[PDB]
RNA sequence: GGCCAUGGAAGUCGGAAUCCGCUAAGGAGUGUGUAACAACUCACCGGCCGAAUGAACUAGCCCUGAAAAUGGAUGGCGCUCA
């Protein structure tokens, strides 16, 4: 279903993308555009568990 | 609601003298001179100054206010009539029968003569009024050039000839020929 | 309402950086595209920072407030044009090597 | 042609009401049988009163306090048209300030065909301040050094026939 | 055959223009009312249709 | 070159979608253009001038709505700050 702790993978594999501000605005470009297809992102759609870490759920602060 | 006065403010550049007198503008340039009556309106001049006309409105109702501007933006086209020119382009559109175009003078009169416009037998002809110059351009491909002092006249002539080829009995969508205006400027560019 | 409160978040990140780092010189640009901005950015993630907006806005959103951070007063009617901001504390060389790098032209 | 009046009027007192209280109103009527006449029809629009249970005290004409002193008059109206009832506030130019409602009884004929039984004027004001003026078509003659001429002066003859060219010069 | 540049030409003065949807006028594609006295100045208009 | 449809559709054939990231600016796109991209134009934000501007509604006159048969009737002439 993914994360499977490798949508970070995903993101610092297209680590030549987002030209966000630290990282983790990358992961949030594949967040984004992975919500178009629609299938078991940790259960529903994202634009979801997306605005949960984007105003601030568990923790990916990741350096 | 009878706008107790409005006014506009006439520019004349440096070469140029305006003359009025009983509303009939004479507008003298590098380039000649170029004269209007305006006996069909109520309006007032007041010299500011050799570079400056106030054109003022009294006592004057929505249309009659409207009717200002208007005089300012026609003695503004005479002025830069006689101190830029006028010149428009012409470009010829035709999907499969050419369009020959010649200057002919018939009569003492010079003539547009359009040929085979849409392949047909009819020759079209346009008088060229007077103080207009009619040119066929060497740099472009089926491209007139009309020019003159007046813009009235330039635009009208070039108006003339563009109706002149308007098509009949056809989907005008699909069948585009004629002879369009492509660009109106002045003979000194800027 | 919205406009005024993000007019209000535009000084407030405004006056946020403006003690952070310090002084800042001629930045002008023209004919400069959204793909030509972000070049500058991607590769100055922390040593400075992109701050961005209009002028009209910025010209008084300063000169009223000069009282908390005087000092500039007669520095503001530097502001004409299509200018932006770039907030960091470098010098006069190290910052023109990592800014001025990407420029694109035209015949 | 009309004057303004005061008029003070009154219900007629009861042993259980001796003295009902007085109520004035400000009447612009051509003449004083209108204005009693106008009075009991606002009071009957608003006060459980009548004419038959009530009574005129007083009937007084109100002078223009500064009848040569150019004012601008602001007159907030209520009248009524052949499909509602509307509410409309208005501007008038005018030394007195019953020269004003004059104007106004003129002009809503005019533009909105509104007879005189169709209007209600709720109040009207001397505005103090240029400010305060929030219409146009008066606004414009509070400029400052306002001048205009009077082109094309028609002159009435007596005679009908003038052995001279017209003319319309002024 | 005409070239794109000059089918443009061609197309400002045939083609871009809105209609009014009572009496078929042929106006500017900006305009709001029609310019007509017998329709009443409409501002039912829509645009020409375009050949497909 | 978003997903799926599609010979192809990459925004501008068609369906779930309508998000994210930088922005101050930008829609999974308002159009023209391509077999398709490209291309330009918009949506919005910039620089410029600098004092006003937009929308909905109400009701006066006028206009559209408003087609019949002998030629013809605000009584006629005629009248347009009447
Ligand atoms: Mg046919
Ligand atoms: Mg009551
Ligand atoms: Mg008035
Ligand atoms: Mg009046
Ligand atoms: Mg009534
Ligand atoms: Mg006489
Ligand atoms: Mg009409
Ligand atoms: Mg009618
Ligand atoms: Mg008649
Ligand atoms: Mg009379
Ligand atoms: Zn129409």
């Amino acid at each position: 279903n993914i994360p499977l702790d490798e949508i970070f993978e995903i993101a610092r594999k297209m680590q030549h993308k987002s030209f966000g501000k630290n990282l983790a605005s990358v992961s949030k470009e594949i967040l984004g555009t992975a919500q178009s297809v629609g299938c078991r992102v940790d259960g529903k759609n994202p634009h979801d568990i997306i605005d949960a870490i984007n105003a601030g759920e568990i923790d990916v602060p990741e350096n | 609601m009878k706008y107790i006065q409005t006014d506009q403010i006439l520019d004349i550049p440096e070469g140029v003298t305006v003359d009025i007198k009983a509303r009939v503008v004479k507008v003298t340039g590098p380039r000649g001179e170029l004269t209007k009556d305006l006996k069909h309106i109520d309006v007032t001049f007041n010299k500011i100054n050799n570079r400056a006309i106030k054109i003022t409105v009294h006592n004057g109702d929505r249309k009659h206010v409207a009717a200002l501007r208007t005089v300012k933006s026609l003695i503004a086209n005479l002025i830069t009539g006689v101190t830029k020119g006028y010149k428009y382009k012409m470009r010829f559109v035709y999907a499969h029968f050419p369009i020959n175009v010649n200057i002919i003078k018939k009569d003492g009169q010079d003539y547009v003569e359009i040929r085979n416009f849409l392949g047909e037998k009819r020759v079209r002809e346009v008088k060229i009024h007077e103080g207009v110059t009619m040119e066929i351009s060497s740099t472009q491909k089926d491209e007139l050039i009309v020019s003159g002092n007046s813009l009235e006249a330039v635009s009208q002539n070039a108006a003339d000839i563009q109706q002149i080829c308007r098509v009949r009995n056809k989907d005008i969508r699909k069948f585009l020929d004629g002879i369009y205006v492509s660009e109106r400027g002045t003979i000194v560019e800027e | 309402g919205g406009a005024r409160e993000k007019k209000v978040q535009y000084f407030s990140k405004l006056r946020e950086l403006l003690e952070e780092y310090k002084s800042i010189f001629v930045v002008g640009v023209d004919n400069v595209s959204s793909q030509q901005m972000h070049e500058i950015r991607k590769a100055l993630r922390g040593d400075a920072v992109v701050l961005m907006g209009k002028n009209t806005m910025v010209r008084r959103a300063i000169r009223g407030f000069l009282s908390e951070l005087p000092e500039f007063e007669k520095l503001l009617p530097f502001i004409k044009g299509n200018v932006g901001f770039i907030f960091t504390n470098g010098d006069l060389k190290s910052i023109r090597d990592i800014v001025v790098s990407n420029v694109v032209a035209a015949p | 042609r009309l004057n303004e009046y005061q008029v003070i009027g009154r219900n007629l007192p009861t042993e259980s009401v001796p003295e009902p209280k007085l109520f004035r109103m400000r009447i612009f009527a051509p003449n004083t049988v209108v204005a009693k006449s106008r009075y009991w029809y606002f009071l009957q629009k608003l006060h459980k009163v009548k004419k038959a249970s009530g009574e005129i005290v007083s009937v007084n004409i109100i002078s223009e306090a500064k009848p040569t002193k150019v004012k601008t008059f602001g007159i907030w109206l209520r009248y009524e048209s052949r499909s509602g009832i509307h509410n409309m506030y208005k501007e008038y130019r005018d030394v007195t300030r019953v020269g004003a409602v004059e104007t106004m009884y003129q002009d809503l004929a005019a533009r909105h065909r509104a007879r005189f039984r169709s209007i209600h004027i709720l109040k009207v004001v001397e505005l103090e301040k240029t400010d305060d003026v929030k219409r146009q078509y008066v606004k414009q003659f509070l400029t400052k050094d306002l001048k205009f001429p009077l082109p094309h002066r028609v002159q009435k003859s007596k005679k009908l026939f003038q052995a001279t060219a017209p003319t319309t010069f002024y | 055959m005409i070239e794109p540049s000059l089918k443009a030409l061609a197309s400002k003065y045939n083609c871009e223009k809105s209609i009014c949807r009572k009496c078929y006028a042929r106006l500017p594609p900006r305009a709001t009312n029609c310019r007509k006295r017998k329709c009443g100045h409409t501002n039912q208009l829509r645009p020409k249709k375009k050949l497909k």
